[PDB]
């Protein structure tokens, strides 16, 4: 069922820069633990508890600590993002952690409302965490304190959560698990208002973008909306799409969906431009863009490179083994991603 | 004005006859009808089911009647049903409404997809897609054709407690059922997925049974990836220190009963707050009220938070309600079992008072018979009445018609094979036939038992049997003998509580002895009967017919049936030959198994086995050496081999048919036999006192939801095996059998759990204080029997 | 006998000292049939009456159980009561 | 070991076939032969008669579950058909046959008792009444033979009160049956427990002006 | 195995009206369980042939 490596004459050669190992990883179970790159300084993450520092040139060791005591494992699947030189990390025992950059040392630590499996946004003196319980808190950059909570209404059956809010002019733009993105004040956590973008076939059973004035959310089912980011309507609709995560690039949108097919739509009307459907029912993590192209890595270990203007492939490489599961990060001119067994690769 | 029916008319009728329309019309020929009638009619014909577009309308004169009926279901050919058989999808659906025959209603289609997607969500199978493919005929007929699709199962890959501190999260996981943290090959309990459905219950009942009065679960997500393959379950909870009983007050509506109220409402004070002595209470008030006649009492509590003292004083609402009779008590299902079985289960009476608690006990009794599949109970209120009411029982019943076969291994008794048939219902009395068999290193025997469970209508029951046993001494590690037997055993069962039962029944056993290598202590028996053989040969023979009287006494307390941590077993069996039989003797056999535990929790348990055993001769004759009593080995005291605890066999000089070439031998007149010679073959006695005691521990190495499947025990056991009829004094030169003091110990550790191959329990035991002939087994197990 | 397990026996009928003083002599069988009903036992057949047995023989001993009889006439009115601790 | 697929074969030649298997005592490949018949023709002019020795069919290979459906088929599309009055006669033959011959959940005869009552009712000159009469006999016996067995236990048990109410739903329901006089001696009985002797001697009464 | 068309039911006991004595008489005879009077007389038994007639 699972459509198999497609055979791509290789325009050219992709290749690791470098490769560091960093405990055992994630494994079978679905986390969130991609590396971070700021200031030539690689952050990465196991869920053990080990966080180390790697250099975006080579992947030396600066620091190595575990978040871990008598071990037992320290549950880390939520992060990592990395702001103002803090390393934020979102743990399943309700924890949040806030390491230094220097030392790899703890500077803060909050117990939060349940499990942390979004990945923490940092917006102005406060971080963002939305639980699994549906809790939307804002813990403070400083100090870590719970500044507010708000409580997303709560499904029957769920997801693995989750929404990692963005922030625009005032207020957090966050999505919910059962169906309605949310806007809600950063200062008071106060809610401005909620759309429902989710059909229901009963009883047969997520990061937005702002855009000069235009949110762009997906529906867990994959139904595509954009909103209006004053009042929250809806102004136009596509029923293609889902997780995992999508991006645009000024008026062209690319996704994935959870046929793992790759498509790219225009920012207006959401039309089609190409379709590929030879990574079909794979295991793709989220696309990002790395200089021209749409870099996307499957269960298997192998990433694909796609021609972004009629989803032709570019490129194609096996890297590891042991699969990907979180999503590839491209700053800085570099790319980094992390394997299910932990170790880091940065690309060419 | 309108309309004159002067006739009436249809087109399009297929399968439906005329007068099957013209019967459900609500208009007929020569009414006068309008727009109204019209109307009611068009809807009476949709309600028939027969039709997916019905029209009426008016001719000249003439009502006209235009209908399109229901494709007609031709076959339902399945196509991709890995998991479930053809047959059996059929009957769910006949049991829904679609069947082959009948006709489907096109706008169904989509809730027979779903209706079959929900049987894939009773089993794991969380990614499937039935499709269903409508296609045409000839004639008005169509050929279902449904598509089945399962990509799965789902293995839960996680559970998750968050908000606990006072206890660790895997800790609370090791208690129920269903958990999934690791599946591990050891441990039995297997990780898949379905309704919980009240394992929170079980973690509600840990934290409050502790004291945590305040302990409430806020919410529990199920979690799955995007994937449809993986479940994760989270539960946050949110816990509430120390908590002290101070007092209950009583509240609500007692029917004048406050003054025996107060007594199982009374406390000691202070002492931690218990959940289940909460619960204890609620329910022992529902009792005293269904004692005085009370069908449904409702008790309520609720905890009144003091915080200033961390105290809790229980507030309780009693509410008795009213009073309900029984008219008849009726039973639905049952073509088989006569009406008497069931009946005779119940504890509510027909006619008699109403207690809710009296039905409930009916459906357990009825299913823990096993003779049904499902029990579904149904009080009725009798029809212009307001208390009488019909408790009605609804059944289905359940084959119990079971071919049964099995394995096992030990260190005891090697490969052992069990196999026979059994039926637990024949043909439908309540009564238990069963023709059973078994193998083993050393014994071999077969039964044909018929049992009655209600013999008087209190339950007593009578059992029949009619056996065969084969015994090879030599591999029993005894003296070399066989004792071919057979017989039948009637005996009564007297429940006289349900923590006590009584046995007694009559039985003839034939026992016929041969090929028996001459020894001393054998030899003394055969005189004591009046036999003389020859002490020179191998060869002989006796045969005994002997009629026994038996009585037996079973008492239980043991608060779990797999692994004991409280209460104590007690078995008691004596045997007697009433006059008329050639052996005169009498045994008694005694075994003890108490379990005390130490602690809150009930992990530290101390268990004290003892097993006593006597027999003796009556009227100058002896016991038989075939009804002796054995220690050493696995289950009697460890660290010894089987049955090698006690006296030994003194050989005479004898000659045989070995044929004495070249190997080993016992006092072989080849080998130089001249007189009598010692030897380490055991062949127990007439007289065994063995006791053990060992301490149960928590298992050391895996910390996990895995310690309470695993039971460790540091064990001290020891007893002893004489013969109270060895002549001490002709034999001098020899070791005297006949002295109780020759104590046996050992010590060593135990392991148990039920896995795969079945239950094991392995004991690496050493015998520190041991005598002469005593063979050593230190490691032992036992994987099945 | 002796030792047995015999469960639980009771008969369709509890009277409390308190619910027999709630009928006089000319009432109803409605006010009778509210106080305490329903009186399992109507009798065929040429007469009417409701025969309350408060039946208590669940255990071994005893062997305990009061009777109370009523009677009506040919309009359903109360004319004669009998109860009665028996049995002695 | 039957054999399930039906050849495409002309019409009256396989009615003619399946007509040989009735008239031998073949049903278990008489009704293949006629199952497809009206499983590809189910309004001809005379697919009446193929319904009707469907029911025949299901009846004599011990197929009970199938016969009812098919009868309440015909029944449902044709209630005013010449001979529905015997389906009907078939419809308690076959809840006769889920019967005991027993106090066996007596539903099913219970059920039977309708279809026959049905049958005498609408169909007095039927063809069929006076053996459904004879069955009527019987079904009746053992409805308060159930109740007999019901009073019997309870009687053992101890259930004055359930006896006495059974016995009265006997001579209510069934006043004209054996067992109903066999069940008076344990109404009788069941006073004398309660000490209710001037009530056991209105049941001796009827006891002693009646023979068995 | 299951019941053949067999002659089982022509064993029953027949039906007779049970005599009230004086001062006293029976419980009212309900609707239901009730045999209508009929005088017939067609075959029993294996003499009623039940296969199914039916013309043209």
């Amino acid at each position: 069922k699972m459509s198999p490596l497609p055979t791509v004459e290789n325009q050219f050669t992709p290749t690791t820069a470098w490769s560091t190992s960093v405990g055992s990883g994630i494994g079978n179970f679905y986390s969130n633990l991609h590396p971070a790159l700021a200031d030539n300084v690689v952050y990465a993450a196991d869920r053990a508890g080990l966080v180390k520092a790697l250099n975006a040139d080579d992947g030396k060791e600066i620091w190595s600590v575990s978040l871990a005591e008598k071990k037992e494992p320290a549950l880390l699947s939520g992060g990592v993002t990395v702001s103002g030189g803090h390393v934020y990390i979102g743990s399943e025992k309700a924890q949040v952690y806030a390491l230094n950059t220097s030392d790899g040392t703890v500077a803060w630590q909050t117990k939060v409302a349940g499990e942390a499996l979004s990945r923490p946004v940092v917006s102005d003196g406060l971080v963002l965490i939305h639980t699994s319980n549906g809790q939307l808190q804002a813990l403070n950059e400083a100090d870590g304190a719970v500044k507010w909570t708000v409580n997303l209404d709560m499904p029957s059956l769920s997801l693995r959560g989750e929404s990692a809010p963005t922030t625009a002019f005032g207020a957090a733009v966050v999505g919910g698990d059962n169906g309605r993105v949310s806007a809600v004040l950063m200062e008071q956590g106060q809610m401005i208002w909620q759309q429902r973008i989710s059909q229901a076939t009963g009883s047969t059973e997520t990061t937005p973008v702002v855009v000069n004035g235009v949110v762009f959310a997906l529906a867990y089912n994959g139904n595509l909306t954009a909103l209006d980011l004053r009042s929250g309507q809806i102004m136009w609709k596509r029923e293609l799409g889902s997780v995992n995560d999508f991006i645009v690039d000024g008026n062209r949108i690319y996704l994935v969906d959870q046929n793992d097919r790759v498509m790219a739509l225009t920012i207006d009307g959401g039309v089609t431009l190409w379709t590929q459907s030879d990574l079909l029912h794979r295991l793709l993590t989220s696309p990002v863009l790395y200089n021209g192209n749409l870099v996307v890595g499957d269960s298997e270990g192998y990433l694909h490179w796609i021609n972004v203007e009629d989803g032709r492939f570019v490129a194609q490489q096996k890297v590891d083994s042991s699969g990907f599961q979180t999503e590839p990060v491209a700053a800085d001119g570099k790319l980094l991603i992390q394997a299910k067994d932990g170790t880091v690769y940065s690309i060419t | 004005e309108g309309f004159v029916v002067k006739d009436i008319h249809f087109e399009g009728l297929q399968r439906v006859a005329v007068g099957a329309a013209l019967l459900s019309m609500p208009v007929r020929t020569g009414d006068t009808v309008n727009d109204e009638d019209i109307s009611n009619t068009i809807r009476a014909l949709f309600a028939t089911g027969n039709f997916e577009d019905v029209r009426v309308l008016r001719d000249g004169d003439t009502l006209l009647v235009q209908v399109k009926e229901r494709p007609t279901i031709a076959s339902i050919t399945f196509s991709g049903n890995k998991s479930v058989k053809d047959d059996m999808l059929k009957q769910n659906l006949e049991a829904s409404g679609v069947r082959v025959g009948e006709s489907l209603d096109r706008t169904t289609i989509a809730d027979i997809e779903k209706g079959l997607e929900d049987f894939y969500y009773s089993v794991g199978k969380y990614s499937a897609s039935v499709k269903a493919v409508v296609t045409p005929l000839p004639r008005n007929r169509v050929d279902l054709k449904l598509v089945f699709q399962e990509g799965v199962s789902a293995e839960i890959q996680q559970i998750n407690i968050v908000g606990n501190h006072a206890f660790t999260t895997d800790e609370l996981i090791s208690h129920f059922q269903l958990r999934d943290e690791v599946p591990w090959w050891v441990g039995d309990r297997k990780y898949q997925k379905q309704k919980l459905a009240g394992d929170l219950e079980t973690l509600r009942s840990y934290y409050l049974d502790r004291g945590y009065a305040r302990f409430n679960i806020d919410s529990t997500q199920v979690s799955l990836t995007p994937d449809k393959k993986g479940i994760y379950v989270t539960v946050n909870i949110t816990e509430g220190d120390q908590y002290k009983l101070s007092g209950v007050e009583v509240s609500g509506n007692l029917a004048g009963h406050s003054a025996e109220i107060e007594q199982l409402t009374k406390i000691e004070p202070g002492e931690l707050y218990n959940g289940t002595k909460v619960t204890k209470m609620e329910d022992d008030i529902k009792k005293l009220l269904g004692r005085y006649g009370y069908a449904y009492p409702r008790v309520q509590s609720m905890p009144e938070i003091n915080d200033a003292d961390k105290t809790v004083k229980l507030r309780v609402n009693v509410d008795a309600g009213n009073r309900f009779y029984v008219r008849k008590i009726r039973f639905e299902g049952n073509d088989t079992s006569k009406d008497a079985v069931l009946r005779r289960e119940m504890r509510q009476m027909e006619g008699a008072w109403l207690g809710s608690d009296l039905v409930d006990q009916g459906k357990e009794r009825l299913n823990r018979l096993g003779f049904f599949e499902t029990v579904d109970t149904d009080t009725q209120r009798v029809p212009g009445s307001p208390d009488q009411v019909d408790v009605v029982y609804k059944v289905k019943e359940r084959n119990t018609g079971s071919f049964n076969f099995g394995i096992g291994y030990g260190t005891e008794s090697g490969v052992s094979f069990q196999a026979g048939v059994q039926q637990d219902n024949w043909l439908g009395t309540g009564y238990a036939v069963g023709i059973n068999g078994t193998k083993n290193d050393y014994q071999t025997y077969a039964e044909l038992s018929v049992t009655n469970p209600y013999f008087t209508v209190d339950g007593v029951s009578l059992g029949g049997r009619l056996f065969y046993n084969d015994f090879q001494a030599d591999d029993a590690d005894l003296s070399d003998y066989t004792n071919k037997s057979y017989g039948t055993d009637v005996t009564l069962g007297f429940p006289i509580n349900e923590y006590n039962s009584l046995r007694a029944g009559l039985g003839y056993v034939h026992n016929s002895l041969s090929n028996m290598q001459p020894q001393v202590a054998m030899w003394r028996y055969l005189y004591s009967m009046g036999e003389h053989p020859s002490t020179s040969d191998q060869d002989n023979s006796f045969k005994t017919d002997d009629f026994t009287f038996n009585y037996g006494w079973t008492y239980n307390k043991l608060d779990r049936g797999y692994f004991p941590t409280d209460g104590s077993r007690v078995n008691l069996t004596g045997k007697v030959t009433i006059p008329g039989s050639d052996n005169e003797y009498y045994k008694v056999t005694l075994d003890t198994a108490t379990y005390v535990p130490i602690d809150d929790d009930h992990k530290w348990v101390v268990l004290g086995r003892t097993r006593w055993g006597y027999g003796d001769g009556l009227g100058g004759k002896e016991m038989p050496f075939y009804e002796n009593f054995y220690a050493g080995g696995s289950s009697t005291v460890r660290g010894f081999q089987s049955n090698t605890i006690g006296p030994k066999a003194v050989y005479f000089p004898h000659q045989a048919s070995n044929y004495d070439p070249d190997y080993d031998y016992e006092c072989a007149t080849q080998d130089g036999a001249k007189d009598l010679c010692k030897s380490d073959d055991a062949v127990g006695g007439n007289a065994m006192a063995v006791a053990s005691l060992e301490f149960i521990t928590p298992t050391p190495f895996i910390s996990d939801k895995y310690a309470n499947s695993v039971r460790t025990s540091f064990f001290w056991d020891m007893g002893t095996v004489w013969d109270t009829n060895w002549d001490s004094s002709q034999y001098s030169g020899y070791p005297d059998y006949s002295d109780p003091s020759n104590i046996r110990m050992s010590a060593g550790i135990a392991l148990q759990w039920m896995s795969p191959l079945g239950p094991l329990v392995f004991s690496y035991a050493q015998p520190f204080k041991k005598y002469d002939g005593d063979k050593a087994e230190q490691f032992q197990f036992n994987i099945g029997k | 006998e002796r030792v047995v397990y015999r469960p639980d026996i009771n008969q369709g009928n509890y009277l409390t000292a308190n619910d027999v003083s709630k009928i006089r002599v000319g009432m109803t069988q409605q006010q009778v049939a509210y106080a305490l009903g329903t009186p399992l036992m109507s009798d065929p057949f040429g007469t009417n009456t409701w025969f309350y047995v408060f039946r208590q023989q669940p255990g071994h001993e005893g062997v305990t159980q009061q009777t109370l009889t009523l009677t009506f006439n040919s309009s359903g009115v109360l004319t004669n009561i009998d109860n009665k601790p028996a049995l002695s | 070991g039957s054999k399930e697929e039906v050849p495409d074969n002309p019409p009256n030649e396989i009615y003619a076939t399946a007509q040989q298997k009735l008239q031998d005592g073949n049903w278990r490949q008489a009704i293949t032969q006629l199952e497809a018949l009206d499983n590809r023709y189910p309004f001809g002019p005379y697919s009446q008669q193929v319904q009707l020795d469907l029911i025949y069919a299901y009846y004599k290979n011990a197929d009970l579950p199938l016969a009812q459906a098919a009868i309440d088929r015909f029944i449902r599309l044709n209630p005013t058909h010449p001979n529905i009055d015997y389906v009907m006669y078939m419809r308690g033959l076959t809840n006769m046959a889920l019967d005991d011959s027993s106090d066996r959940d007596p539903q099913h005869a219970r059920a039977a008792f309708s279809d026959f009552s049905k049958l005498v009712r609408g169909y007095p000159n039927s063809q069929y009444t006076t053996d459904a009469t004879k069955r009527l006999v019987f079904l009746k016996d053992r409805l308060a033979k159930y109740e007999y067995s019901v009073a019997e236990y309870y009687t053992e048990r101890g259930a004055w009160v359930a006896v006495v109410n059974r016995v009265e739903g006997m001579l209510r329901d069934y006043p004209d049956t054996q067992a109903t006089r066999d069940a008076l001696p344990l109404m009788e009985n069941a006073y004398r427990q309660m000490q209710m002797n001037a009530q056991a001697e209105k049941v001796a009464k009827i006891i002693a002006a009646n023979s068995s | 195995r299951q019941v053949s068309g067999d002659e089982a039911y022509l064993e029953a006991a027949p039906l007779a009206e049970l005599h009230a004595p004086a001062g006293m008489i029976l419980p009212v005879t309900s609707g239901d369980y009730a045999i209508p009077v009929t005088n017939g007389s067609g075959a029993v038994g294996k003499a009623l042939d039940i296969r199914p007639p039916a013309q043209p």
